This record gives C-alpha cells, sequence and structure tokens, in this order.
C-alpha cells in the first residue's frame, strides 16, 4: 500500500505511544518491554523490563509471611518532560513504580523512585499528564496522575486517585503540596473505594486547568440501578488545595432509536478547529476543543454502536461555571459521596464566579449534575478506539481508530454537518490503540495496533490521475489545478493563470 | 458572672482558686472566692477574616473568635487558640502578655463554637480532637505530626467529643459516633471510649503521619429482661478516686424520636483499659512504632473497634429520669463524704437542661429485699439555680470553698456544695439524707461533719440515709 510508509513490528504487546514534538523520535511502551525509535521508525534502542520476581502483596521492602514469582511489566506511563530532557516510564510491578531515563538514550536510568504511583494491575487505567502547578506559582511543571484502585493489595490504599506530583529531583513523585487537612490529592473513600471504581480515559490541560475524562457509575449508593456515565474531573492550577476538585457529567446524546445515550468514552484528543468549525462553535481559532468518541455501553463493557462528539472548551467552562454557580446559590447537594457523605450545598454571598474560578473551603469538593451535552457530528458500526484532529487544511479533519483495525477519515464542516471521505485498514483484526499522534507537520499520523505501528501519510493527492477522480475522492487535502493535470493542495498550484478556477475543490466546483 | 447571651463559655482550666473562661472574643480569669474578674485576655477577630466568614455563607453571631484551647507550658508560656471566625489560629502569649507566635491551627481548635470538641494538654503536647475542615465534615485525633485517617469512616463516622482524660500513657476521648459497626445500622448514634499511645510516633515509611494505636470502645450504660439503653453520651468528668477504685462518671441519654430520658453511669478505669485486651470486631505502646510491621499497622487501622462494650458499675445507672420534661446535661462529684456511720459516699451532681442540679447518692444495701444486692438512689435535692430554661453547660466543684459553680452559655453561678448550715428544723437535717450533714442533740444545730468530731459510742448525732425520708424525721423526738 503507498498511503501506509513505515510499518514497524515488535515482539510484545504495545501499552502506549508517544512522539517527542521538536525531535520527531518515536517512544514505544510494552508489556515487558520499551521501544525508542526515529521519526522513520526505525529502531533505536529497545530495553528489557521485565519479567522480574513480584508478588501483589509484597511491597519491595518487605513481602509477609507470600511467595515473589516472575510477573510481567505491563507499561502503565509515559512521558517526556521539557524543562530537564528525560524520559518518564512507570510500570506495573513493585506496586505501580516510575523510572527517569534519559531522553538521548533511553537504556541509562538516572533516578529510580520506589514511590507507588500507577496503577499495578494490567487492565486498571492510568493517566498522565504533565502541566504547570504548586508548590511554587506555576513556573514549575507537575505530574498530575489518575489512578484506579487495583484492589489486590493492602498497599492499594496508599495510592490516590487523582493526584498532582512533584518533578524537582529532590522530591521526585512525591504529592506536589501537602499540609495537615488538605494537599494537591483525592482518594476514594473506605467505604466505596473497593465497590466504585473509576476509569481515567484522557487527560489534557487547557486555560490554567487540568482535566480528566473518565468512565464511573453515576452513583454511589445502592438505592439506584447502575448506570455508567462519562464523567469530567477538573481542576485549577494554582490550587494546591484541591479545593476546585470538580465534576460534571459529559453526554453524547442522539436522535436515533427515539432515545440514545453513548455513555462511555473511549478515547479523546485536545486540538485546535478550522476557520469555518469555529464560527460554528463560537470560537476564535486559537481556541482548544475536545474531541472525543462515545460507544453505547452494555453495563461497562462498550459495544459496536459509537459516535464522534465534540466539545468546545468554551461550553465547558461554561458548564462547570454552571453547576459551581447553582451550588454557591444554595441549591442541592455537594455531590461526590464517593469522597465523603454528601452535604447540601451552601448559600453564599459569592458575587462572581466566573470561568477561571479556583476554589475555596466553602462547598470545596462539587459534584456537579448539570451536564455538559452534544449530539454526535457521525456515528459508527464498529468501537470506536482513537481520535486525532488535524486543520493542516482549511477544514478539520479528524482520524479515528477501528477495534476491528481499520482507520477513518472524517471531515467536520459544522457542529451539525461532517461525514466520512476515507476509510481503510491499518492492521486488519488488531485493535488501534488510544494513543495516535501525528508528525511535527502534521503530515503523518502514527498508528499503533497491537503488536505494531503504522506511519500512516494524511493525504496523498498524486496517486489521482484524471480530474474526476480528484474531486470525486471529496478529500478536503485534494483540489485539482486547471493548467498542470496534477492533483494537490491550493499551495501547490501556481496563480499565474488569469483564471481564479485554476484551483477547484471537491464542492465548489465541478471539473 | 454575668455576661451576654450571645457569648458562649467554656471552661478551660480550673483550680480551686481560679478559673478561666474562652468567651466571645475575650478570656477570663475569674476569682472563685467571689466570682469576680481577676484578668482579662482580649482576642479580636480582624475585620477581613470575619466578613470572609459571612461571605462563605455563616452569620454574625457565628464569625466571632471563640476561644476554646488554653494551656500553660512548660516555660511559663501561654498557648491560646481560637475559633477566628471558622478560620481557627493559635498564639503564644508570653509575659503584661504580649503575642510571639501566631499560626494557623486547622485541626488543633474547632471551627465553631459548639460543644463539639475536646482537648488534653498531656506532657507538653496538645491533643485535640476537632474538625479540621470548615464544613466539619474530617473529623480526626490530631498530635504534632500524628493524626486519624482522613474521612475514613470506621475511625470516626461523624462524632461529638465529650471530654478527655490523661491516664498511664494513654490518652482517652468520650464520644458518641454514628454506628457502622452491626451490619444492619441505621443511622443509630452510639457513644465510644478512644485511645492513643502518648509515646506513638506514626508507622513506617507512609504509616509515619498517622496513629498507630488508636482503639475505641463502646460504652453500656442500659437497664434485665426488659432492657433499656441510653445510647448518647453528654458530659464526663474528671477521673474520681473513690477509694481504691478509680472512677469516670458520664451523663447519657436517649436518641431522638426515642422515649425521652437521662441516665448517670459510672465506669471504673481499670474496666475501660481492660476492654482493650479482648477480641476485635470484624494497641500495645511499643517503643519506637516505627518498627512495626505494614501487616500490623494495616491492621490496627482496619479493625480499631473493640468487641467488648466497657460495662457499668453495679450494672446499671445510679440515677434514671426517664419520660421526665428535663434532661441532664452535666456531671460533678464530691468524692468520699465520710457519713456519720464512718461510710464513705461519693455525692453526684447533675445539672439539667432547664437550669437544675440534683444531688444524690447511692447506697448498696446487702441483701434487704431479695437475695441479690439492691442499689438504691437517695436523692439529696434537686433545686433550681439557673432561670427556668436556661441550660446547665458544665460544672466545677471546689471542695475548698464549699461552692459549685454553675457554668451557663453567657453566666457562672455558684452555689453552695453542702447546705448543713442553712437549716434549722431537726426533720430537715434528717430528710435531706446528705451523707455530710446530721442532727445534733446537745446542740440543736445541724451540724457539717467535716469540721465535728464524733466518737462512734455517743449517741450525739442523728442520721438516717438508708431508710425512707419520712423514717428519717421520726428519729426526730417531739
Ligand atoms: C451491658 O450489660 C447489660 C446488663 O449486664 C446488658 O443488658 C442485658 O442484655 C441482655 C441482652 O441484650 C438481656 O438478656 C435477655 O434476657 C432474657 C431473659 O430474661 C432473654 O429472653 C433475652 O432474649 C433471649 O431469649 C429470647 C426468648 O424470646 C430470644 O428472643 C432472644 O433471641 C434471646 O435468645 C435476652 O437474653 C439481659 O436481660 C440484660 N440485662 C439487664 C440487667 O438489663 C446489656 O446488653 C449490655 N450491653 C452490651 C452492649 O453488651
Ligand atoms: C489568674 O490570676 C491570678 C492572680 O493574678 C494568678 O495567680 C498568681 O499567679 C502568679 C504566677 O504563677 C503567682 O506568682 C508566683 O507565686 C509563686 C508563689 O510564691 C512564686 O513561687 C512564683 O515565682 C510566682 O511569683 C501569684 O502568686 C499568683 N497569685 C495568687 C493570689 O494566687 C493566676 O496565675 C491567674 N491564672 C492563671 C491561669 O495563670
Ligand atoms: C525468583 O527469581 C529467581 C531468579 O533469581 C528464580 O529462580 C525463582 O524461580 C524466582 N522465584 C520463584 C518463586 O519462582
Ligand atoms: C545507550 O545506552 C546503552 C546502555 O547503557 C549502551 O549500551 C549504549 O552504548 C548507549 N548508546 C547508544 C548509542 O546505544
Ligand atoms: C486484561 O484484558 C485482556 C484483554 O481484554 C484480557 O485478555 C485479560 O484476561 C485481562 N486480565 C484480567 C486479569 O482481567
Amino acid at each position: 500500500n503507498s498511503t501506509i510508509t513505515n510499518v514497524a513490528a515488535f515482539d510484545t504487546k504495545l501499552n502506549h505511544l508517544l512522539v517527542d514534538t521538536i525531535t520527531g523520535r518515536v517512544f514505544v511502551g510494552g508489556v515487558n518491554r520499551l521501544y525508542q525509535l526515529s521519526p522513520d521508525l526505525e529502531l533505536s534502542e529497545t530495553v528489557k523490563t521485565g519479567p522480574q520476581n513480584d508478588s501483589v502483596e509484597c511491597s519491595i521492602l518487605d513481602c509477609p509471611l507470600a511467595v515473589r514469582s516472575p510477573t510481567d511489566n505491563y507499561n502503565k506511563v509515559l512521558l517526556i518532560d521539557r524543562a530537564t530532557s528525560r524520559l518518564i516510564a512507570c510500570g506495573s510491578l513493585f506496586q505501580g513504580t516510575c523510572t527517569v531515563r534519559n531522553l538521548q538514550n533511553v537504556s541509562i536510568i538516572e533516578h529510580e523512585v520506589p514511590d507507588a504511583v500507577v496503577a499495578n494491575d494490567a487492565n486498571s487505567s492510568t493517566v498522565a499528564f504533565i502541566a504547570p502547578g504548586p508548590p511554587q506559582h506555576p513556573v514549575t511543571n507537575v505530574m498530575y496522575v489518575g489512578v484506579t484502585y487495583t484492589n489486590n493489595s493492602p498497599y492499594r490504599s496508599e495510592i490516590p486517585a487523582v493526584a498532582s506530583r512533584s518533578l524537582e529531583k529532590t522530591k521526585m513523585f512525591q504529592i506536589a503540596s501537602s499540609a495537615v487537612t488538605t494537599g494537591t490529592r483525592t482518594f476514594i473513600n473506605s467505604y466505596a473505594r473497593e465497590t466504585y471504581f473509576v476509569n481515567y480515559v484522557y487527560g489534557f490541560s487547557s486555560e490554567r486547568f487540568s482535566y480528566f475524562l473518565t468512565t464511573q457509575l453515576k452513583h454511589s449508593h445502592h438505592s439506584s440501578p447502575k448506570e455508567y456515565i462519562t464523567k469530567l474531573v477538573r481542576i485549577c492550577q494554582e490550587d494546591s488545595n484541591y479545593y476546585s476538585y470538580t465534576e460534571i457529567p459529559v453526554e453524547c446524546i442522539s436522535d436515533a432509536q427515539g432515545g440514545t445515550k453513548f455513555n462511555l468514552v473511549q478515547a479523546g484528543f485536545l486540538g485546535k478547529p478550522s476557520s469555518d468549525l469555529a464560527q460554528s462553535l463560537g470560537i476564535s481559532i486559537q481556541d482548544d476543543v475536545l474531541f472525543a468518541v462515545f460507544s453505547k455501553g452494555e453495563g461497562n463493557t462498550p459495544t459496536n454502536n459509537s459516535a464522534l462528539c465534540i466539545y468546545s472548551l468554551k461550553s465547558i467552562r461554561r458548564k462547570f461555571m454552571q453547576n459551581i454557580k447553582s451550588c454557591f446559590n444554595g441549591s442541592g447537594m455537594r455531590g461526590l459521596d464517593f469522597i465523603s457523605p454528601s452535604m447540601p450545598c451552601v448559600l453564599t454571598k459569592l458575587q462572581t464566579i466566573g470561568e477561571d474560578f479556583c476554589g475555596l473551603d466553602v462547598n470545596s469538593p462539587l459534584g456537579g449534575e448539570t451536564p455538559i451535552t452534544s449530539v454526535p457530528v457521525a456515528m459508527f458500526n464498529t468501537k470506536l478506539t482513537s481520535v486525532a484532529a488535524t486543520s493542516t487544511s482549511g477544514y478539520t479533519v479528524v482520524f479515528v481508530g477501528t477495534s476491528d483495525g481499520f482507520l477513518k477519515k472524517v471531515v467536520i464542516e459544522s457542529s451539525s454537518i461532517a461525514n466520512e471521505y476515507a476509510s481503510f485498514a491499518v492492521d486488519l483484526g488488531s485493535e488501534i490503540n488510544r494513543d495516535m499522534q501525528f508528525d511535527n507537520q502534521n503530515l503523518y499520523i502514527y498508528v499503533m495496533s497491537k503488536t505494531k505501528v503504522s506511519k500512516v501519510k494524511v493525504f496523498d493527492c498524486s496517486d489521482y490521475k484524471t480530474c474526476g477522480d480528484c474531486l470525486g475522492a471529496r478529500d478536503p487535502y485534494c483540489g485539482w489545478c486547471s493548467l498542470e493535470n496534477k492533483c494537490s493542495p491550493r499551495s501547490n498550484c501556481q496563480d499565474d493563470a488569469n483564471d481564479p478556477l485554476y484551483w477547484v475543490s471537491y464542492k465548489t466546483g465541478k471539473c | 458572672f454575668i455576661g451576654n447571651s450571645t457569648d458562649y463559655f467554656k471552661i478551660l482550666d480550673h483550680n480551686d482558686e481560679f478559673v478561666l473562661v474562652g468567651a466571645k472574643d475575650v478570656i477570663y480569669n475569674v476569682s472563685l472566692n467571689g466570682l469576680k474578674e481577676i484578668a482579662r485576655l482580649e482576642w479580636h477577630s480582624t475585620d477581613a477574616d470575619r466578613e470572609l466568614c459571612a461571605l462563605k455563607g455563616k452569620h454574625e453571631w457565628d464569625c466571632h473568635n471563640y476561644l476554646r484551647v488554653y494551656a500553660l507550658r512548660p516555660n511559663g508560656e501561654v498557648l491560646l487558640c481560637g475559633t477566628n471566625s471558622y478560620k481557627p489560629r493559635c498564639r503564644h502569649y508570653t509575659p503584661r502578655y504580649e503575642v510571639s507566635r501566631d499560626v494557623e491551627a486547622q485541626g488543633l481548635c474547632p471551627y465553631s463554637p459548639a460543644h463539639n470538641s475536646t482537648y488534653a494538654f498531656a506532657d507538653g503536647h496538645l491533643y485535640s480532637a476537632t474538625v479540621a475542615d470548615f464544613s466539619g465534615g474530617d473529623p480526626l485525633i490530631y498530635r504534632e505530626n500524628l493524626r486519624t485517617e482522613q474521612y475514613d469512616l470506621k475511625q470516626l463516622n461523624q462524632p461529638d467529643f465529650v471530654g478527655a482524660i490523661e491516664r498511664n500513657g494513654y490518652v482517652l476521648f468520650f464520644f458518641r459516633e454514628l454506628s457502622m459497626e452491626v451490619m444492619n445500622f441505621g443511622k443509630a448514634v452510639y457513644s465510644r471510649v478512644a485511645r492513643v499511645c502518648k509515646n506513638d510516633r506514626g508507622g513506617p515509611y507512609s504509616h509515619g503521619k498517622s496513629w498507630t494505636s488508636f482503639l475505641k470502645a463502646r460504652l453500656n450504660c442500659s437497664v434485665g429482661e426488659f432492657p433499656f439503653y441510653f445510647d448518647e453520651i453528654q458530659a464526663i468528668s474528671p477521673i474520681v478516686e473513690s477509694g481504691s477504685k478509680s472512677l469516670i462518671y458520664a451523663v447519657f441519654t436517649t436518641s431522638v424520636n426515642a422515649i425521652p430520658g437521662s441516665a448517670v453511669c459510672a465506669f471504673n478505669v481499670d474496666d475501660i483499659l481492660a476492654a482493650f485486651d479482648g477480641e476485635f470486631k470484624s494497641g500495645q505502646c511499643v517503643e519506637d512504632s516505627r518498627t512495626l510491621t505494614s501487616i500490623a499497622v494495616n491492621f490496627i487501622k482496619n479493625h480499631p473497634l473493640m468487641e467488648e462494650a466497657v460495662p457499668a458499675v453495679h450494672g446499671r445507672p445510679l440515677l434514671t429520669k426517664v419520660n421526665l420534661h428535663h434532661r441532664l446535661t452535666a456531671i460533678a462529684v464530691h468524692p468520699q463524704v465520710k457519713s456519720l456511720s464512718g461510710a464513705y459516699y461519693d455525692v453526684i451532681y447533675s445539672g439539667t437542661d432547664d437550669g437544675k442540679v440534683t444531688k444524690f447518692i447511692n447506697i448498696l444495701s446487702t441483701h434487704p429485699n431479695s437475695t441479690v444486692d439492691r442499689l438504691k438512689t437517695v436523692v439529696i435535692s434537686e433545686m433550681q439555680v439557673l432561670p427556668l430554661g436556661t441550660p446547665i453547660r458544665e460544672l466545677v466543684i471546689s471542695t475548698s470553698k464549699n461552692s459549685l459553680v454553675v457554668v451557663s452559655d453567657g453566666s457562672l453561678v455558684s452555689v453552695p456544695l453542702h447546705h448543713c448550715s442553712h437549716i434549722v428544723d431537726c426533720l430537715g437535717c434528717l430528710s435531706l439524707q446528705d451523707p455530710i450533714c446530721a442532727w445534733d442533740l446537745q446542740t440543736h444545730e445541724c451540724k457539717n461533719l467535716a469540721t465535728s468530731q464524733h466518737k462512734f459510742g455517743t449517741k450525739t448525732y442523728l442520721q438516717s440515709l438508708n431508710s425512707t425520708k419520712k423514717a428519717a424525721a421520726l428519729l426526730c423526738p417531739h
């Protein structure tokens, strides 16, 4: 195939994938393995991370009167620090340990920490991104981590569910700011910890706030039947107390079959809109848009009935503000009964709660009930497992990965109108991983399946010989120069021709 | 000693000569000689700090600096903490006084002026039992670098602390709590006694900030075939040395939406500690608790409740008031008042929520009407001290001045501890049945046996306690 450029097949099962934004090097974290590659998927280094003797009943220092056995080391976190050139990789062994490796050569270990940081399960989620935070005012970055309670060890209670963690050499991976009664940390209470689990899907930072996209039970008490919802966890980055820990539910609702709720989110991607799309959402082109793929789920299991939903962060911030304003006006219950018993919202004299509200002592851990709602621009007959968005062309194109191994491209012209223009298999029979990232120019996209990584070209207009094929492909990247017989984008044609119909799009004209 | 009704008095220290009273924006040093103010220390919340309090949804009467923790440090320094309009602060006054340190007090001092909290300054260290959050949903027991598990309901489930005692290298905490102990709990309230070692230094590694010795036991203040439980503890007393037995006296009441009733119970200090030696429901002080195992510390954090309940002295309440209009609220004891026969009786003072003080003793008549020993309550007097509706918050006894200080929200009143001098009639002196008052027959005066000297073989003095009150009167001739 000519659309797929490089293919790298690995020996183990792959877990994560990131691209260095300035050097374009590729880092792949997998089971018992850890690989570094060049921008063309040429292997540079490979690191054996397992297996090692380990039991879930034991920590590194003590092993109760239980035997350590060789167990696999599933990679759970893969991150790059920009200020200090060093790679962060966390494994499942030893209660979720992180190592700090050199960026030029991942084989080198620079710092080994013993702190329990990450889920020690093979399937329990863990989401980690680096963004501004305390202790100092936001000149130092921290690691925001969200971990699911694996429920397999007594040492697991020690690990928070959401926490900020320091990147200082002296205090590596410790909670960033902690005091007697408060800190940069949220635990799930002893009564809900073993029953109410939280699945962390995606994490991102946008406009002085840290975000987590989660799936979880709507209710903690057993008074109601089990319903799974998608939530959005937020914290102010200046906040060194998590006074601003807040959640609102996320609904992706459809007209079809009466009421259809795509309750289970599968993957998320934060990106920028196009000229046309920014007008529909009522935002500037420099603003952020959240792209996410939701799947209707039988219980907690996603079905083959997915949908693509977009959310602007102006409406996300205005929905958080809507839930916060309402609590501080005394209406309703604070929520988040699975942290501590839910007490009523207090009436407050607060007069200037805005989008930047950063939290106070009162109504502090707030659980919003008013959801942010969106109607999907596209629906699909397969389970969608990844999402990525680029606006190199004048239009936004969303790249979507299939659990069956297919890559689909959707072009989004409005909050209402969008449709597929391409669809092909990258690794047939192999679910596409959630970590799917572009090249630095957004010209190639890295698609990772179970055991392979494929460098896929974002557009190829040269393979359209005749012109009815160029405009017929309905590719937003492809137009047709009148003079030369080449299909190519606008920049490739020469406006030397007198007629403005030198380059024509697939919907603006006829060839 | 009268103040407004708006302030809220809390005895923060008491001697037989002086008492310290924390109030709305001041703390008083008051002489027990005439309930006269001797010294004062004012400490007002700043206008910005108390505008923040009203901003967060509180009222004017809540946004004040209610002084609620006092402790004289071993160097002559003075530790003084206040609520500071739901922003608790602690200060260090050094000598009069001058401010030497000011710092946050979250976890060291309540936010609300309610009688919800307690503390004990034991061996130069403050043990605090309060809330650490503005919203009042994070109860803890805190010492220097050691606290209970945040939001762990198996250790503390919405508690109201009533007292704290230092004893034998432990610190005991008395409180009522929500019941999650029984698998079929339904918003029931039970009363606990908790314990922490004073030489606790935290567990190893991550446990280094939490107690390795916190254990609690239920208190049993029940009434036979038809049991009757008083499950909400209201007030305790200091440890009372009644002969060879150390005792703690407590007031209990029934829950709301139940048969209204109050009781007084007493628990041996040895019975309290012995309960921590039995089974756990599904603690020894080691020199370095940081040497314990993760297995051991995690165990005690998952089994903080003992199985056995602390039994009561005589196995029943010493006084009961069921289906009456008023409820008992405070307790104080004058121990070991030697009667005319030479028997020692503890005299018990319990105040009601409508301003009365009940005085009584207990007599353990051996086989008076059956083969099982029968305990009887002898009520000496139940008089009105405070105006008809005002709740008695605390009681402080001064055996020296023969005075009983009654503490309400905005006043202190003193009454006589023993009324021997006041009565002049023979019937009254014997009907009173106070173990300390007896009628002389040479002198017509009803005399106080603390200052008098009987000799066991003289028919001079006359006293009747075991009989009925009318039977005591028949002993009076003519
Ligand atoms: C603290 O101590 C007090 C007193 O020591 C204690 O009160 C006692 O409680 C028990 C049970 O709560 C009472 O025992 C009852 O005795 C009668 C016989 O008179 C039994 O019939 C009772 O029930 C049994 O048999 C029933 C037959 O219908 C069955 O339905 C039932 O299942 C039982 O098999 C029961 O045994 C006892 O009378 C009181 N004693 C007094 C003096 O009140 C209190 O329970 C203690 N508290 C704690 C927390 O330990
Ligand atoms: C409440 O006020 C009273 C009276 O002002 C205080 O009592 C006084 O306290 C001081 C300081 O402890 C006593 O001075 C000391 O006297 C002893 C005895 O000689 C001496 O050894 C010390 O070096 C020091 O000088 C003073 O005597 C005492 N006065 C009386 C009449 O008792 C009381 O301390 C105040 N309350 C509190 C809690 O401090
Ligand atoms: C622990 O590792 C050793 C290798 O040093 C291995 O031989 C042994 O089998 C492991 N333990 C168990 C219980 O298998
Ligand atoms: C990278 O690190 C490994 C292990 O220390 C070493 O063998 C290798 O020589 C280093 N450099 C390169 C270019 O591989
Ligand atoms: C983890 O997930 C994989 C794929 O869904 C499954 O094959 C495996 O059995 C799971 N392991 C556990 C312990 O559930």
